[PDB]
């Protein structure tokens, strides 16, 4: 399954 | 043994064109299972796999909906990028990103993968440790030291030695006849005159799974890499891999000359001579 | 930082004269991602091209598979015609049946 959660640069 | 997931994100910003494009693609070792096309007339997970393809209705709602969220993700991301390096909003770029997680044999987590690209060039990745960040250039160190601010490191390895690996299994086990077969390479050996004087051997291994697999040959028994050609593995179409090796040799010469071939389901390695 | 396609044009299973096989058009190691594929019959592009989901390897090289059903044969030629920013007009490889 695909990972949740913010990722921002 | 050893098993593995993998995610491949591909963000490319288009001026003019509107939103960027996202591409998402799904990997069981080398089985690609599921994808997601920003670009697709609606939107949404779709199965290449039919091991996972009877997944029910909330895997694939969950899953369009963690997709189209890292899409918006790698917008901002791109946008942030525009602005460290200084870049104009009229030029195209590219955000890449790779992450997953690796199964072993005593059903823990082997290792781990986070590593984020732009524009075809190293940007952020997750170290070996899963603690620590790798930032590629200065505009990379903003974004280590936000994920330091955050813990991120921490937690994405809550989601590698939890939920990851979870749904690896899963998959591993609704897919036993696909995933954890190893289809051995049909193979034989062509042969190719160039001139009078020098011909090519040309050693074939098809339909192997997967992909991994060794292939040389040897003149004498001796390893030759002199007037030799071996081309990229490439893909049958049919989940299968395909790949050849080649060597320049004098006309006379050819039963001098072996191909050996490797792959794991080969119970032995093969031993290969051109058959006339 | 760009870089050029590598072109593979082959078939799935051995080449057999009236036997129906897969055409396949592997393009790999390629950047940016932006590049035109096309399957040729005698110069002309075939009927029903598809390709797979664009993805790439650890080196963040892209790589497209391009396919079609097709029933090789001595006269008729097929080939594989690529477009990239880092090629110099389009590139045309033409099918081997000994590669």
């Amino acid at each position: 399954f695909q990972w949740m959660g913010y990722e921002l640069w | 043994g050893s098993h593995s997931m993998k995610y491949f994100y591909t963000s490319v910003s288009r001026p003019g064109r509107g939103e960027p494009r996202f591409i998402s693609v799904g990997y069981v070792d080398d089985t690609q299972f599921v994808r997601f096309d920003s670009d697709a007339e609606s939107p949404r997970e779709e199965p290449r796999a039919p091991w996972v393809e009877q997944e029910g209705p909330e895997y694939w709602e969950e899953a369009t909906r963690r997709a189209k969220e890292a899409a918006q993700t790698h917008r901002e991301n791109l946008r942030t990028a525009l602005r460290y390096y200084n870049q104009s909003e009229a030029g195209s770029h590219t955000i890449q990103k790779m992450y997953g997680c690796d199964l072993g044999p005593d059903g823990r987590l082997l290792r781990g993968y986070h590593q984020s690209a732009y524009d075809g060039k190293d940007y952020i990745a997750l170290n070996g440790d899963l603690r620590s960040w790798t930032a590629a250039d200065m505009a990379a160190q903003n974004t280590q030291r936000k994920w330091e601010g955050n813990r991120y490191a921490e937690r994405f390895r809550a989601y590698l030695e939890g939920e990851c690996l979870e749904w690896l299994r899963r998959y591993l086990e609704n897919g036993k006849e696909t995933l954890q077969r190893a289809d051995p390479p049909k193979t034989h050996v062509t042969h190719h005159p160039v001139s009078d004087h020098e011909a090519t051997l040309r050693c074939w291994a098809l339909g192997f799974y997967p992909a991994e697999i060794t292939l040389t040959w040897q003149r004498d028994g001796e390893e030759q890499t002199q007037d030799t050609e071996f081309v990229e593995t490439r893909p049958g179409g049919d989940g299968t891999f395909q790949k050849w090796g080649a060597v320049v040799v004098p006309s006379g010469e050819e039963q001098r000359y072996t191909c050996h071939v490797q792959h794991e389901g080969l119970p032995e390695p093969l031993t290969l001579r051109w058959e006339p | 930082i760009q870089r050029t396609p590598k072109i593979q044009v082959y078939s799935r299973h051995p080449p057999e004269n009236g036997k129906p096989n897969f055409l396949n058009c592997y393009v790999s190691g390629f950047h940016p991602s932006d590049i035109e594929v096309d399957l040729l019959k005698n110069g002309e592009k075939m009927g029903k091209v598809e390709h797979s989901d664009l993805s790439f390897s650890k080196d963040w090289s892209f790589y497209l598979l391009y396919y079609t059903e097709f029933t090789p044969n001595e006269k008729d030629e097929y080939a594989c015609r690529v477009n990239h920013v880092t090629l110099s007009g389009p590139r045309t490889v033409k099918w081997d049946r000994d590669m």
